[PDB]
């Protein structure tokens, strides 16, 4: 797999959400984000390749996408209600979660 | 020690009418799982209908039912409900309820691991009618110690379904209960048959048990050879 | 609206054959794809989740795989109890669920002739003004058969209907009923009621008949 391409999808679609006009554009971007996040959780960062999948480091790496996907879901609930501004403000959580996980 | 879901409330509803389905959980708490409705029109595929999170209150619906269906849950009785309004002929389907665990964790990944048995909703202008049950009686020319066929003909009922057992469920081997056929009158009929040793026709009875819940009809019919 | 394109819509295979069912997602759904087996009249049963995880209790002859957006269900050694309609499903999010169109799997086997039985109408039905005459074809293969009603040797047309059981989960045979419906008045107009059965396993057509009264 390739964890870097999944972050491309995540970052690119987060910018689509910020500059979106309607709830459909937001829902479509979040949908692509959720798939990318699920695949990203499977891979291993190039800094933890000599550790174990059961080690605390990999457990914490996967934990970050548990949180990230929960926040995608937070925004999807709102987009599904047609609440554009609310869904955009909920996706701002993803900025923080992204910023906190660049290890 | 087993998870199960039981749908109920299905039956006949006039076009434009309303009907409420229930999905009763046992073995698990509806607060711990999301609950979904999936329907299957006769001969067609599976169509996702709606879901509810009992814990949060969040819902969603298929575009095909949005604005007509409302899903809800009562946590105290561990049951979800599908309130269906403005019903139309194309809503006729078996409605299944199924659980799906919450994110994060393995439970989310297991998707619809448990489904109910499904309940049939029939949208039609017709009325409920219970069946008439007639014997299919084995020929007197049955071989001397061979195999005899006998059965019951279940005629002129609506809506589907009827269930048929034999000897209160003690006889299951060699039973064939056929799919119902729609008559030109708009009523259904089906046959249920069984093959048995001819040497048992005179030492043992054969009774079909016919149940048509939409009319509260239960009929036991003894089937004995001709004379 | 994420689409799952399932192929083929139906297939027939012998016991022991390897069967491959494919499902194409229109965009990425990660590995959030499940496969279900549905017996006629029953709820779907989960076979595979997360594209390739065998669900607990499912025989290991079922397996699944992911390649990008291409998903494949394989039955490595087809068994007679595997007749069903199989569905793929993507479950990327609660509100986004879609299913494939389904794949009906039939079992191929050797020819088996039906055992034929005819049933006259009952006196209780006749009192109501209807005469149902039933012809039964029991435990045969393949499904294709010709069932013709003769009333005093006059070939009947338009007044009979057929129903067929699903393949037996052990011997893969079918059973069939043909029901001739007449009014009581028409039934009393004639004497000999016969059903003639033509099938690949019968060396010559089998007739079963009775005389009214
Ligand atoms: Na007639």
């Amino acid at each position: 797999a390739d964890l870097e391409d999944n972050w491309e999808t995540l970052n690119d679609n987060l910018k689509v959400i910020e500059k979106a006009d309607n709830a459909a554009q937001v829902k479509d971007a979040l949908t692509k984000m959720r798939a990318a996040a699920l695949d990203a959780q499977k891979a291993t960062p190039p800094k933890l390749e000599d550790k174990s999948p059961d080690s605390p480091e990999m457990k914490d790496f996967r934990h970050g996408f548990d949180i990230l996907v929960g926040q995608i879901d937070d925004a999807l609930k709102l987009a599904n209600e047609g609440k554009v501004k609310e869904a955009q403000a909920a996706a701002e959580q993803l900025k923080t979660t992204r910023n906190a996980y660049i290890q | 020690s087993e998870v199960q879901l039981v749908e109920s409330g299905g039956g006949l509803v006039q076009p434009g009418g309303s009907l409420r389905l229930s999905c009763a959980a046992s073995g698990f708490n509806v607060v711990d799982f999301s609950l979904h409705w999936v329907r299957q029109a006769p001969g067609k595929g599976l169509e996702w209908v709606a879901y509810i999170s009992s814990s949060s209150g969040s819902t969603s619906y298929a575009d095909s039912v949005k604005g007509r269906f409302t899903i809800s849950a009562d946590t105290s009785k561990n049951t979800a409900y599908l309130q269906m309004n403005s019903l139309r002929a194309e809503d006729t389907a078996v409605y299944y309820c199924a659980r799906w665990g919450y994110w994060p964790g393995e439970p989310w990944w297991k998707a619809f691991d448990y489904w109910g048995q499904g309940t049939l909703v029939t949208v039609s202008s017709a009325s409920t009618k219970g069946p008439s049950v007639f014997p299919l009686a084995p020929s007197s020319k049955s071989t001397s110690g061979g195999t005899a066929a006998l059965g019951c003909l279940v005629k002129d009922y609506f809506p589907e379904p009827v269930t048929v057992s034999w000897n209160s469920g003690a006889l299951t081997s060699g039973v064939h209960t056929f799919p119902a056929v729609l008559q030109s009158s708009g009523l259904y009929s089906l046959s249920s048959v069984v093959t048995v040793p001819s040497s048992s026709l005179g030492t043992q009875t054969y009774i079909c048990n016919v149940n048509h819940k939409p009319s509260n009809t239960k009929v036991d019919k003894k089937v004995e050879p001709k004379s | 609206d994420i689409q799952m394109t399932q192929s083929p819509s139906s297939l027939s295979a012998s016991v022991g054959d390897r069967v491959t069912i494919t499902c194409r997602a229109s965009q990425s759904v990660s590995s959030a794809v499940a496969w279900y087996q549905q017996k006629p009249g029953k709820a779907p049963k989960l076979l595979i989740y997360s594209a390739s995880s065998l669900y607990s209790g499912v025989p290991s002859r079922f397996s699944g795989s992911r390649s990008g957006t291409d998903f494949t269900l394989t039955i490595s050694s087809l068994q007679p109890e595997d007749f069903a309609t199989y569905y793929c499903q993507q479950y990327l999010y609660y509100s986004l669920v879609t299913f494939g169109q389904g794949t009906k799997v039939e079992i191929k086997r050797t020819v088996a002739a039906p055992s034929v039985f005819i049933f006259p109408p009952s006196d209780s039905q006749l009192k109501s003004g209807t005469a149902s005459v039933v012809c039964l074809l029991n435990n045969f293969y393949p499904r294709e058969a010709k069932v013709q009603w003769k009333v005093d040797n006059a070939l009947q047309s338009g007044n009979s209907q057929e129903s067929v059981t699903e393949q037996d989960s052990k011997d893969s045979t079918y059973s069939l009923s043909s029901t001739l419906t007449l009014s009581k008045a028409d039934y009393e107009k004639h004497k000999v009621y016969a059903c003639e059965v033509t099938h690949q396993g019968l060396s010559s057509p089998v007739t079963k008949s009775f005389n009214r009264g």
